[PDB]
C-alpha cells in the first residue's frame, strides 16, 4: 500500500483509493510508519490477528450488506471530522456509517444481516466514545448508551465512557473499531441507542 | 416460520381499516417486517415496513395516511390506514425479510378488505345439472352457480376434496346488484350420473354460510 | 413509483423464456436487491429470486436473474406448464422503500384444443326467487379467443351477460370460460329456443348448444 496502513483501507479513509474487485494480491507490502491510519484518534482492536489472517488470503470483494438509505430515522452523512478531509471539506471513511441523532432523537437501532453469500464475510465496525456530556447530548440525545452484536462465536456488550482527552488532530473523543468473520448462513446481530458507528460494505474472503 | 394476517374484511368509507400479523414459530426481533397489498386483478403495492426497534417508513403515496407498529410481546405487527375508500379495497399481506435477502421471503396468506356500506350477504347455491347431453367424450358436466354473496370470498370444493380432478372454479364477477357471483362445474362420466353422487360445498365466511348442494340429472 | 414489465410472455414448453423489468437509478441501478415473485392466483407471492441471482432453493433449479444498467431480467429454462404464474420483481430504492413492477402474466403456448360446449337451464329452486340464471360452458379450449353468442328465440342477446375465464390450467395449459345470462323470471317464461352458440379456432363450424323449455 501506497500511504495508507490496513485499517485506513479496510474502513475506507477517503486518502486511500485501494477498492473495487482489487487484484489478488500475493501478500500486501504495509509501511510502519502508515502515513494515514484512522481518521479519528483511536484502537482497532487485535489489528494483531487480523494481519495474521490477511496474509491466508489473496483476493477481496467489497459487497454492500446494510445499505446506507436504510438508517432513514438518524442522520448518516452528518457524522464529519475534519480529522480526515477528502478535498479539503470534512469527511469520514467509506466502508462504516457514523449514525447521529434525527431532530433531538436517537431511536434503538435492533438490525440482523445474515451472510447469504458462498464465501465468509470479513465485517468492521465502531464506537464513539464522546468527549464531554454535552458532546454526547449534542450527537447522541441519549447520555447513557450501549452497543451490543452478536454472531454464533461472537458476544459484544459495551458501554461507551464519557472521558475527555488528550486532542489528537483537534478531538477529545476517540473510536474503536472492531472487525468478525461471518460464516455462510450466520446472523450477525446489531443493537444500539447511540454512539454506534454501523457497518456498510462488507468484504468477501476465500482463504488458502 | 408462519405470518397470518388478521382483522375485519369489511370497513366502511372514511374509517380506519385495522389489520394485525400474528407471527408463529420465531421472533419479531432483528427482522424487518412489511404490509404488501394487491387491488382485485391488480398488481402488487408496497405499503410500507418496520424495522429496528420500532422505526417505519412508508410509501409516499400513502405515508399521511399509514401507521404501522409492533408489539414484540405478543409478537405481531399491525396496520392502520384511516380514511379508507373504494381504492383500498384490496388482498392485504404482510410478509417478513432481513438484510441479506433484502426482498421478502415469507408472506402471510393474504386477507381480503373490501371498502363499503353494505351489509354481508350469504351465497345462495342452485345446481348446473347434467344429462345425455354430450360433449367430446368425457361428456357431462355439472356444476353449481352461487350466486348473490358479498364480500369476497367464497370457496367451493366437491364431494368434501376428494373430487378435484376436471373441476374449474371460476373467479367472481361482481353484478349490478353490488352483489358477487360465481360458478363451478365438474366433467363427469356420462353413463354413471345415476349412481354417483356429486355434493358441492360453498363456504362464505363473512356471513358464516356454508352449504352442501347435490347436484344430479333430475327427470 | 412502478417497475416496467412486459404486460405478458408468452412460450412453448421446453423453451427459454425472460422477463424484463426496468427501473432507474435509484432502485434497479444502484442496488442489488432485486427480487422476483411467482404468484399464482388467490395465493401469496412466492419469493423465486433475491440478490438479483440467488435461489432460496431447488424449486428455482430452472430460474435465473441477472441485471445491466437499470434493467433486471429473470430467464426460465425448459419451461414447464405449471409454470404459469404473474411474475413480479421488486427493488429496494435509495429511498429506505421498496417498489414492484407491474407483473407479467407468463401464457404457455400448446397445440389448439376445441371447447367442449355445455348449456344450463334456470333450476326450479331459482326460478321461485324470480329471476332465472342460463349458464354456458365451454371447457378446456386453447387458444383464448372464443366468442360466445346468446339467442334466445333466434334473437341475439347484448348487455344481459357476464362472463368469466379460468386462468391457464396448470397441467394441460388449456382455458375454461362461463358465459352467464341473466334475466327476469317474466322474461325467462316469454320464450321458448335458449340457445349458445360458439366460435373458437378448434372448431371448423361454429358450434351451437340449445333447450327448450322456458
Ligand atoms: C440465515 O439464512 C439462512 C437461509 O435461510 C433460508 O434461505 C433464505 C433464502 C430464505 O428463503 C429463508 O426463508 C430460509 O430459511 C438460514 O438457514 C436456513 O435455516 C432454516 C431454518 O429453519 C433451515 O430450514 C434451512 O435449511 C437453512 N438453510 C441453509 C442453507 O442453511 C439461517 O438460519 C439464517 N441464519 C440465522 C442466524 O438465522
Ligand atoms: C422533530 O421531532 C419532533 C419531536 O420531538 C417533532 O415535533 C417534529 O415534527 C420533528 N421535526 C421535523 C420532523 O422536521
Amino acid at each position: 500500500l501506497r500511504d495508507c496502513s490496513v485499517a485506513g483501507w479496510l474502513l475506507g479513509n477517503p486518502m486511500c483509493d485501494e477498492f473495487i474487485n482489487v487484484p489478488e494480491w500475493s501478500y500486501i507490502v504495509e509501511k510502519a510508519n502508515p502515513a494515514n491510519d484512522l481518521c479519528y484518534p483511536g484502537n482497532f482492536n487485535d489489528y494483531e490477528e487480523l494481519k495474521h489472517l490477511l496474509s491466508r488470503i489473496n483476493h477481496f470483494e467489497k459487497i454492500q450488506i446494510i445499505p446506507k438509505s436504510s438508517w432513514s430515522d438518524h442522520e448518516a452523512s452528518s457524522g464529519v471530522s475534519s480529522a480526515c478531509p477528502y478535498q479539503g471539506t470534512p469527511s469520514f471513511f467509506r466502508n462504516v456509517v457514523w449514525l447521529i441523532k434525527k431532530n433531538n432523537t436517537y431511536p434503538t437501532i435492533k438490525r440482523s444481516y445474515n451472510n447469504t453469500n458462498q464465501e465468509d464475510l470479513l465485517i468492521l465496525w465502531g464506537i464513539h466514545h464522546s468527549n464531554d456530556a454535552a458532546e454526547q447530548t449534542k450527537l447522541y440525545q441519549n447520555p447513557t448508551t450501549y452497543i451490543s452484536v452478536g454472531t454464533s462465536t461472537l458476544n459484544q456488550r459495551l458501554v461507551p465512557k464519557i472521558a475527555t482527552r488528550s486532542k489528537v488532530n483537534g478531538q477529545s473523543g476517540r473510536m474503536d473499531f472492531f472487525w468478525t468473520i461471518l460464516k455462510p448462513n450466520d446472523a450477525i446481530n446489531f443493537e444500539s441507542n447511540g454512539n454506534f458507528i454501523a457497518p456498510e460494505y462488507a468484504y468477501k474472503i476465500v482463504k488458502k | 416460520v408462519q405470518l397470518q394476517e388478521s382483522g375485519p374484511g369489511l370497513v366502511k368509507p372514511s374509517e380506519t381499516l385495522s389489520l394485525t400479523c400474528t407471527v408463529s414459530g420465531g421472533s419479531i426481533n432483528s427482522y424487518y417486517w412489511s404490509w404488501i397489498r394487491q387491488p382485485p386483478g391488480k398488481g402488487l403495492e408496497w405499503i410500507g415496513y418496520l424495522f429496528d426497534s420500532g422505526s417505519t417508513k412508508y410509501n409516499p403515496s400513502l405515508t399521511s395516511r399509514v401507521t404501522i407498529s409492533v408489539d414484540t410481546s405478543k409478537n405481531q405487527f399491525s396496520l392502520k390506514l384511516s380514511s379508507v375508500t373504494a381504492a383500498d379495497t384490496a388482498v392485504y399481506y404482510c410478509a417478513r425479510g432481513f438484510w441479506g435477502l433484502d426482498g421478502f421471503d415469507i408472506w402471510g396468506q393474504g386477507t381480503t378488505v373490501t371498502v363499503s356500506s353494505a351489509s354481508t350477504k350469504g351465497p345462495s347455491v342452485f345446481p348446473l345439472a347434467p344429462s345425455s347431453k354430450s360433449t367430446s367424450g368425457g361428456t357431462a358436466a355439472l356444476g353449481c352457480l352461487v350466486k348473490d354473496y358479498f364480500p369476497e370470498p367464497v370457496t367451493v370444493s366437491w364431494n368434501s376434496g376428494a373430487l378435484t380432478s376436471g373441476v374449474h372454479t371460476f373467479p367472481a364477477v361482481l353484478q349490478s346488484s353490488g352483489l358477487y357471483s360465481l360458478s363451478s362445474v365438474v366433467t363427469v362420466p356420462s353413463s354413471s350420473l345415476g349412481t354417483q353422487t356429486y355434493i358441492c360445498n360453498v363456504n362464505h365466511k363473512p356471513s358464516n354460510t356454508k352449504v352442501d348442494k347435490k347436484v344430479e340429472p333430475k327427470s | 413509483a412502478v417497475l416496467t414489465q412486459p404486460a405478458s410472455v408468452s412460450g412453448s414448453p421446453g423453451q427459454s423464456i425472460t422477463i424484463s423489468c426496468t427501473g432507474t437509478s435509484s432502485d434497479v441501478g444502484d442496488y442489488n436487491y432485486v427480487s422476483w415473485y411467482q404468484q399464482h392466483p388467490g395465493k401469496a407471492p412466492t419469493l423465486m429470486i433475491y440478490d438479483v441471482n440467488k435461489r432460496p432453493s431447488g424449486d428455482s433449479n430452472r430460474f435465473s436473474g441477472s441485471k445491466s444498467g437499470n434493467t433486471a431480467s429473470l430467464t426460465i429454462s425448459g419451461l414447464q406448464a405449471e409454470d404459469e404464474a404473474d411474475y413480479y420483481c421488486s427493488s429496494y430504492t435509495s429511498s429506505n422503500t421498496w417498489v414492484f413492477g407491474g407483473g407479467t402474466k407468463l401464457e404457455i403456448k400448446r397445440t389448439v384444443a376445441a371447447p367442449s360446449v355445455f348449456i344450463f337451464p334456470p333450476s326450479d329452486e331459482q326460478l321461485k326467487s324470480g329471476t332465472a340464471s342460463v349458464v354456458c360452458l365451454l371447457n378446456n379450449f386453447y387458444p383464448r379467443e372464443a366468442k360466445v353468442q346468446w339467442k334466445v328465440d333466434n334473437a341475439l342477446q347484448s348487455g344481459n351477460s357476464q362472463e368469466s375465464v379460468t386462468e391457464q390450467d396448470s397441467k394441460d395449459s388449456t382455458y375454461s370460460l362461463s358465459s352467464t345470462l341473466t334475466l327476469s323470471k317474466a322474461d325467462y317464461e316469454k320464450h321458448k329456443v335458449y340457445a349458445c352458440e360458439v366460435t373458437h379456432q378448434g372448431l371448423s363450424s361454429p358450434v351451437t348448444k340449445s333447450f327448450n323449455r322456458g
